[PDB]
């Protein structure tokens, strides 16, 4: 069917889209657009097609979009905008993003932290009031943190830009949600955002036929995509 | 939809009786949608449709008040 008003064009001013910074998420009653920027993250809620019509007897020229009542929506609501702080704050030029709904309906933004981390934005459920939320999660070695306290900065290895995020993928399952980084130093880390730690780390070189050439040079052009078989119970990840 | 058709329809019902229960049922009305060029044509096309039932047989609206 043709739909009605189905194409809007959001201008976010000052503020320039991330490659792959847009994220969509189902739930029963809403489709929930989250959307990163350089500055800047953002939350639209729009109701869902089986929402919208009550009745099985609508002609069909006047079926809308979800996007009919878009410029309803309060975009200047702190509940749906929030301006990412300066510190732990963006790695510059980073394109890394991802999205997602929690179990609890809010909305969690990660993103590559200048530190080398990954930065959590974590917004309260759209219908709750709440303050945003923010996390950093960090490799700390058990020995990092039982030393944290005698050694200067300086001899404790801070993460190099070597660690940071080139693809960022989620998957949530239960009441968590993994991250999985695939950083410039060519390792896949998988990280839980409840229990704030690294669960896993693969060195992906093992898979290649090495030259001894590629393990001084950044991976800038990694990628890596999810897939989930619920009949299964499978997680898959293509790299 | 032909739910709002079947609750102006019930209203009207009520209006040959009293007034202040379906004047505030096009109260309630403006918790309608409000855009001019086609969903106040939306209330037209139910208004019509009740102007196409009562010259018809016995209409729609008729039931609970005779």
């Amino acid at each position: 069917i043709n739909l009605v008003n189905n194409a809007v064009r959001l201008r976010i001013l000052n503020c320039s889209i991330l490659p792959g910074g847009v994220h969509i998420c189902e739930t029963p009653n809403n489709i929930v657009v989250l959307i990163l920027t350089n500055q800047t993250v953002h939350r639209l809620i729009l109701p869902h097609p089986s929402r919208m019509y009550r009745s099985e007897i609508i002609s069909d020229s006047h079926i809308q979009s979800i996007f009919t009542d878009i410029g309803k929506t309060n975009f200047h609501d702190p509940s749906n905008t929030y301006v990412i702080p300066a510190i732990p704050g963006r790695a510059p030029n980073t394109t890394a993003s991802t999205a997602w709904l929690s179990s609890d309906g809010e909305a969690l933004f990660a993103l590559p932290s200048i530190s080398g981390g990954i930065l959590v934005i974590k917004m309260p459920p759209h219908d709750m009031e709440g303050l945003v939320t923010i996390a950093e999660l960090k490799q700390s070695s058990v020995m990092q943190r039982l030393l944290t306290g005698w050694m200067p900065s300086s001899i404790r290895g801070d993460q190099g830009p070597a660690h940071l995020p080139v693809s960022l993928a989620v998957h949530t399952l239960d009441h968590d949600s993994y991250l999985f980084a695939l950083c410039q130093d060519h390792k896949l880390r998988m990280w839980s955002y409840k229990d704030q730690m690294c669960l896993m780390v693969a060195d992906m070189l093992e898979y290649v036929p090495v030259s001894k050439d590629i393990r001084q040079t950044a991976g800038t052009g990694h990628k890596l995509r999810l897939a989930f078989s619920e009949t299964l119970g499978i997680l898959y990840l293509g790299v | 939809k032909t739910k709002h058709l079947k609750a102006a329809f019930l209203r009207y019902c009520r209006k040959d009786i009293l007034g202040a229960q379906s004047m505030v049922d096009s109260l309630f009305s403006d918790s309608d949608m409000e855009p001019d060029d086609e969903l106040d044509l939306a209330v037209n096309q139910i208004s019509v449709d009740l102007i196409d039932d009562y010259p018809a047989s016995d209409p729609r609206w008729a039931e609970s008040v005779p």
